[PDB]
């Protein structure tokens, strides 16, 4: 239960800190205008599942 | 003590029912900023095909990004509206010149964390 | 046990280069007003018809319906105001000023200056938004009053009489012309008042009955404060007067408190701010500062609601105080952040609320 | 240092400012009005604002569909992008500070003054 | 340990044409006084002992007997004040200002002279109770002061020194005469300080040593705010003085706070208001924006009680705010509206509170 | 409807005839600031070193970094300021001013001349801690300024042109040197700032380019609140100044609130006040009687805690208001009588709050 709840508190703690902007994304030059966005497209190897609502979905899952 | 005609404002505590409770701009994609997203080619109408792909390599290397084409674009305003580009490639030029990367920019700050003498956030 | 105030605000803007917007304010408080007489009431009505577009003039009028400690008190003023450059303005108009059983009628023409003592481009190049202008006014004045009333000519005989034996009449003057607390509030808003310059006090013969005439000339300086000098420009938008505006107010007012309406279109409320975007416009800072002067007597808990109605198409783009709510076209402001800043500018507070909304 | 993310723009790591237009005056002088990426006031390169660019405060960039660029830009880009929709390409180009004639642009291995590069 | 105040109000009048009031007033406040020394302690005595009817003149005393951080001050004041005219008010007076192991007496001869910059009868006859009355007064002094100190001797030299190499000393001198906050009083109660007037600064011999002897003049000027030349008649009811009248108060102050002691009886508490009815006198409004200046900066509960007692056969036409409770003959105010008043005019507003009370 | 503001105090004193303390300050407030425009932060730096102990000349600098409404604004100032004797003091410095993308920097040549209209022996033994004394200050500034930009020249044309053809320059320049709301705090604080005198305005080459020079004197003066004039030798320890000593503080505000975060060490904390007892310095009032002017816009509750360490033996003789709690030789702060002080010295009040220390 220790190793479950810090594991998916780091879904969490990123939806908290990185909601528009991330370190990565400071360094890509990129903002997250939205909540609900998949991708920003097959750049950078791509950049899936960095929203919010997906970080959502990752500490569900 | 005569008096002039009443005023009804009926706002507090009261029985009373209360209420209810052009081709002028151009637009631009900075090539070198532009990741390919195509937000905004979903916002252009699909009549006015502006804004289109531009191949050059493999996508995962940046190899593709969007461009509008000024003989069909009609200035409708409707990609750069919706505040999608996350990089500020898309920008648009005002009649008088001016260039904005972004519908609204937050003002800018100093920044200093405030800590106290003797409370928890001590020193 | 505790005093309560009410209040409701309503702005409805148009689209396109429009600066037309409609304004409703509705307020109620239950603390007693300042003023040492009660009950007084009063009703004010103003409505400008454009003449003609090419000469720039309008039609100005102002009815006064104020009854004071049982006292029926009305002034009325008809002017021609019209813009003759950057810094001159010409007004020809009448007007009549009764109290009780007494009545007098007058007839004016007048100019006013208004120069800012630097025009900096750096200023105008490093501000987005500027508040503070510094300046100054001049006003000329052909004052003509018919001495109808035995009481006329004894106020003109006396006037005359104190011209000719006092020599601080141009400074003494100023005691009289602002009475009460109105002096006061000169220094308050960071207003100086100089001296008046009489440049002559001629009886001249008309048709009716001898008519006391006084041609006059004053000037006043603001820090930057008042907003009639650092906001001349906009205070008059004759060539947005597409069509006619008109601004209805009222108030009652006694021991128990102060019961205000307020309602009516006119252009200027929406001004450009710069890169395509719109926004309400400044609020003037002379009332705040004036208002400081009476709310600060009682301690009171605000309830106001602020509906702001934008055109088709019409998003904010940026607000703080944040609107509480969104509801489709409109936005609405109540509570938390905003009723703090209302407590802040009804008790004198300047504090910027900035709304920006693009299309 | 640098401000963070929150303040201004957080795509941006130093403030960002565009050369808007290049007219020249009476004597030939380049005057030259910048604005910033917000774009909401009209400055030029004064010694103080250049002295920012010493130590990165600011980054100065120029569009490549300015009216008045005076070099034929379209040509050299067009043939660019054939090397390795070609037409409508757009780019923004980092002014630099040269202590020796100011602000040039490093176009295609061969530094330019802002006079000569704009018309 | 929260910022509330006590405090009593009573006052007594007689019926027939009588004036005569008996006013007593207690008062506890929980907030440090805005004094930059503490603790100040004070206790005021003024007695009115009339001389004969025909000529008008009374005399008056006064005794000041405050201790300030620990420094013993006393101001000692023997004054024949009578009326000459309508304008002008001759007093002819003795007094000993003592600090300390220091003191020095004086005597004067002064007249005050009070104009109203109009009156007009259209005012007169359309406002039954007018409060604001734009004027000015005038001051001729001749102040005699034995120096039979070496400190005195000192201060008198260092004067003409200075005014014989200093050009700018009747403007200087207004920033000396009003120490500390003083100053920025003049400004708040819309009273503006004429520059003084040195008619002579002549020495001249004493049977007990050199006398330093003074004759300047000075005058000043209210918007209508000032109560001694709004209110020039009704502040000295001389000829309504059939037997000495006296107000005794005092108050210790220090970082706890203010309790206060008033009570005297004296004329003019009780003035006609028209259609056979009385009235209680118009509040000054000098002191009330005047202590508006120090009671901004403490929040506070009000805990007033307001007991007035009226002649035989007198009831009440009309009060706002109403009273409370009415034990027949004396009527009682406390709580609700009058909390909202006490606390409106004890943070500078004048509102008014008007009783009419007919036989 | 109430706010809440939490603040730390803390003041370390060494022992003997050392006048050195240590203060840090730290505030947080939940209330929208006065300044119409928003967000405006602002940083500040001061160093003093000292330069000769003999001639008693002294560098100090200071640094303003503060960006508002994001317009970035800088001041920076290096001067050199000694005592030439008890009423003259001859400052020589550089300065810099940036705003966005304009900056123009001034070197200045100046002498500030102090008078006390009167100097009596008796006010100095009956008054053991005098708080104000009355006085008028006097500057003399050589300002040069090189006009290298087009602005600064056209600045200095429209200045020359403004003076030949404008009588009244040496008055309406007072409405441009304070600007806004700082012309209201001049009456605020007692303070009277006379009309300034032109003695030149030439422009001298440079070797860089034309360097407009300007040579005025002015005069203000102090009806006793002001700090500068009552209190003239103590706001310079340049006798005390044994090693450098520096004031460092910043703040940041917003519609939100502010947050301001002030510390440093300096002499003249700790004065004798005879007995063979030591105090903490009187509190400036120049800064309570000016913030009391944007403190009374919102109801606050106060969270203040001021920790005071003194030296080894040395132990309060007396407090008012008392220390809430003792920790040896630190004492502490908190509660009760101190954050009804705080609220009153918040809002503008001047109340005495004074610790005194002996060995
Ligand atoms: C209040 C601050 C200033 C002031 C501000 C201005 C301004 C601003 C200007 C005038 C100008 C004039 N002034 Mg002036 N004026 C002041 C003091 C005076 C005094 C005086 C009794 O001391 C006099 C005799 C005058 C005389 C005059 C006239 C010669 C002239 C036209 C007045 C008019 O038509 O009003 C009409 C009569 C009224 C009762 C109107 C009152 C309007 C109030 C003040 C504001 C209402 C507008 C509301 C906020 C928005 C409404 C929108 C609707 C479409 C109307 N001024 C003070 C010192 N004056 C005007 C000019 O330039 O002439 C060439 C003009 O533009
Ligand atoms: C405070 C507002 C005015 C003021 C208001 C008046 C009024 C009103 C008049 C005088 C008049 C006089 N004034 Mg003056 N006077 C002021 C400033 C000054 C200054 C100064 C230090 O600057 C001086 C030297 C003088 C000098 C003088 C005297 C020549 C003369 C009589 C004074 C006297 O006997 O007091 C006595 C000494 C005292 C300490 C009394 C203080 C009384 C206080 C102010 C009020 C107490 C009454 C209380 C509210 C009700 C009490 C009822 C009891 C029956 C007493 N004035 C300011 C500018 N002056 C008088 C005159 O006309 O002479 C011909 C007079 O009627
Ligand atoms: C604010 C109240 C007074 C004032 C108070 C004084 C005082 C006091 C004196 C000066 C003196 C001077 N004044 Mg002055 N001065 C005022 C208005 C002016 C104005 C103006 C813009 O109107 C000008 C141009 C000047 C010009 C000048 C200079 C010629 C000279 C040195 C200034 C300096 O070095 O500052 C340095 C630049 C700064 C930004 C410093 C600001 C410091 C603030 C005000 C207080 C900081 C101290 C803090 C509370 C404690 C810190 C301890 C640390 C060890 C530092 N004054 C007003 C009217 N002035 C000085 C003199 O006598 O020269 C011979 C001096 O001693
Ligand atoms: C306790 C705190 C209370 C509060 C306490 C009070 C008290 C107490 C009082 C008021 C008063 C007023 N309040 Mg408030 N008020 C509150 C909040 C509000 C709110 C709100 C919630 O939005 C509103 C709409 C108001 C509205 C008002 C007005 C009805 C009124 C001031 C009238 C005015 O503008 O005169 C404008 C006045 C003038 C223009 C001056 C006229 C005279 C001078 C001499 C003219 C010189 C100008 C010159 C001639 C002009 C130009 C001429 C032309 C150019 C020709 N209050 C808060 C919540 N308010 C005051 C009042 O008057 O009540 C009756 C008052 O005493
Ligand atoms: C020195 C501080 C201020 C300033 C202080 C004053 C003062 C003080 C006065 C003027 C006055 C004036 N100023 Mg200047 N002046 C400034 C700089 C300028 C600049 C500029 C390009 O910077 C301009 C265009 C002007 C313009 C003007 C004129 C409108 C007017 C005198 C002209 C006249 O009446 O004949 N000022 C600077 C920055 N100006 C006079 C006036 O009456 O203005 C209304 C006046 O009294
Ligand atoms: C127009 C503005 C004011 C006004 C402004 C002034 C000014 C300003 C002054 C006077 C002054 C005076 N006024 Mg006037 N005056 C007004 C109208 C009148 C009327 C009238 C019948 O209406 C009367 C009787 C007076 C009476 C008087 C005198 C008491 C006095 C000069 C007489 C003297 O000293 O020899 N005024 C109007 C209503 N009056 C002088 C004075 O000193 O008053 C005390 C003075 O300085
Ligand atoms: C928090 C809100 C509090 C409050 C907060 C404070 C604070 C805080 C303080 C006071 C102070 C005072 N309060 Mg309060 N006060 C409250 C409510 C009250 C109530 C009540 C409940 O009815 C009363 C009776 C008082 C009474 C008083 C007085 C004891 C005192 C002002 C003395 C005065 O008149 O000086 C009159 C002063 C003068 C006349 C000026 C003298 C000097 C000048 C230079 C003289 C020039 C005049 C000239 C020479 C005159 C004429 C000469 C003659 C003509 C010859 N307060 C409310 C509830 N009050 C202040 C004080 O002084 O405390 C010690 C103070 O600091
Ligand atoms: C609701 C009640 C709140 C409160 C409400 C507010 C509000 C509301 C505001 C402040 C503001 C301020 N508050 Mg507060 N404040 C509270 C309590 C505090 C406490 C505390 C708990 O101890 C602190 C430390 C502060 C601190 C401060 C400052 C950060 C700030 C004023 C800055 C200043 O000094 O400008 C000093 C200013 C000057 C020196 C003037 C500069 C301009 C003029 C023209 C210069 C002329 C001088 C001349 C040139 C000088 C000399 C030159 C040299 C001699 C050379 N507040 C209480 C609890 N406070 C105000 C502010 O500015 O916020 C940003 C503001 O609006
Ligand atoms: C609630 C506030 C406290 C108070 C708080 C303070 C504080 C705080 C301080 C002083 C200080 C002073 N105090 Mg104390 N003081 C109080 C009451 C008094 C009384 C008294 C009998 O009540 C006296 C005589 C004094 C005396 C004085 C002075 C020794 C000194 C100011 C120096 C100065 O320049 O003044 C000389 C006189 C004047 C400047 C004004 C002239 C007197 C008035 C304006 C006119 C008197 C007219 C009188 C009625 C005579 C009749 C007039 C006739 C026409 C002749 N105080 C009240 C009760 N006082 C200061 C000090 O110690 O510095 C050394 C200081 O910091
Ligand atoms: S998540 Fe992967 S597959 Fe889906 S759009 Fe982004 S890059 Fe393409
Ligand atoms: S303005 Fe309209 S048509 Fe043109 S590119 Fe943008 S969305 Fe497409
Ligand atoms: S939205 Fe921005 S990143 Fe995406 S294609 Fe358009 S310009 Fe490029």
């Amino acid at each position: 239960i220790t190793a479950g709840s810090l594991f998916s508190l780091i879904a969490l703690v990123r939806i908290a800190f990185f909601a528009h902007t991330s370190p990565l994304w400071d360094d890509l030059g990129l903002k997250k205008n939205s909540y609900s966005f998949p991708c920003l497209g097959p750049v950078y190897g791509g950049t899936c599942g960095v929203s919010i609502q997906d970080q959502l979905w990752f500490a569900m899952l | 003590k005569p008096r002039l005609a009443s005023l009804g404002v009926t706002l507090g505590r009261s029985g009373v029912r209360q209420e209810s409770a052009k081709a002028k701009k151009h637009y631009f994609i900075i090539e070198n900023l532009c990741v390919g997203c195509g937000l905004c080619l979903d916002k252009c109408p699909p009549k006015v095909n502006a804004i289109g792909y531009k191949f050059y390599g493999d996508v995962q290397e940046g190899g593709f990004r969007c461009y509008i084409d000024q003989a069909a674009c009609i200035s409708c305003s409707a990609c750069f509206s919706g505040d999608e580009c996350p990089s500020g490639a898309l920008i648009e030029v005002l009649p008088d010149g001016e260039v904005l990367d972004f519908s609204y920019t937050p003002p800018e700050r100093l920044d200093f964390d405030l800590r106290f003498l003797h409370r928890f956030h001590r020193e | 046990d505790v005093t309560t105030a009410h209040s409701d605000y309503e702005i409805v803007l148009e689209g396109g280069s429009s600066s037309w917007g409609k304004v409703k304010a509705r307020a109620k408080v239950n603390a007693p007003p300042a003023s040492p007489l009660l009950p007084a009431d009063c009703d004010v009505k103003l409505n400008v018809k454009p003449l003609d577009p090419a000469k720039g003039f309008v039609r100005i009028s102002a009815v006064f319906e104020s009854i004071v400690d049982s006292t029926k008190n009305k002034l009325t003023i008809e002017a021609d105001i019209a813009n003759e450059t950057k810094e001159r303005r010409i007004s020809v108009g009448e007007g009549m000023v009764s109290v009780g059983d007494f009545s007098h009628t007058f007839s004016f023409e007048g100019s006013v200056v208004n120069l800012f003592y630097y025009r900096s481009d750096a200023v105008r190049r490093n501000v987005p938004n500027p508040i503070y202008m510094q300046g100054r006014q001049f006003h000329d004045i052909l004052m003509k009053v018919p001495l109808d009333n035995n009481d006329l000519i004894d106020t003109w005989e006396g006037t005359v009489k104190a011209i000719g034996s006092t020599g601080a009449f141009n400074d003494w003057i100023r005691d009289f012309w602002f009475i009460g607390p109105a002096f006061t509030a000169l220094n308050e808003g960071g207003q100086r008042i100089s001296r008046i310059e009489v440049n002559g006090l001629n009886t001249e013969s008309g048709p009716k009955g001898p008519v006391g005439v006084s041609r006059w000339r004053f000037s006043h300086g603001g820090s930057g404060m008042v907003d009639s000098i650092s906001r001349w420009a906009e205070l008059f938008p004759s060539d947005k007067l597409n069509r006619p505006a008109q601004v209805e107010a009222g108030f009652r007012s006694d021991s128990q408190g102060i019961e205000v309406k307020v309602d009516g279109e006119f252009p200027g409320v929406s001004v450009d701010a710069g890169g395509g975007l719109r926004r309400i416009l400044n609020h003037p800072l002379i009332p705040l500062v004036h208002h400081g002067m009476v709310g600060k007597f009682n301690n009171f808990n605000v309830d106001a609601q602020l509906k702001v109605v934008l055109p088709k198409g019409y998003k904010i783009r940026y607000a703080a105080p944040q609107y509480r709510s969104q509801n489709l076209e409109e936005y609405r402001w109540s509570g938390g952040a905003y009723a703090r800043w209302v407590e802040h500018v009804c008790k004198g507070g300047v504090g910027q609320f900035e709304i920006l909304y693009a299309q | 240092a640098v401000s963070g993310p929150w303040s201004g723009n957080a795509v941006h790591k130093a403030e960002k400012y565009f050369i808007t237009s290049a007219k020249r005056d009476r004597d030939g002088k380049l005057q030259i009005e910048l604005v910033p990426a917000s774009g909401r006031r009209k400055l030029s390169p004064t010694p103080e604002m250049i002295r920012r660019l010493i130590d990165g405060e600011i980054e100065i960039y120029i569009l490549t569909t300015q009216p008045d660029i005076a070099i034929d830009m379209n040509k050299e880009i067009i043939d660019m992008e054939n090397r390795y929709g070609v037409k409508w390409t757009m780019r923004e180009i980092p002014v630099f500070y040269h202590e020796g004639k100011g602000l040039c642009v490093e176009l295609h291995n061969k530094i330019y003054t802002l006079d000569q590069f704009f018309k």
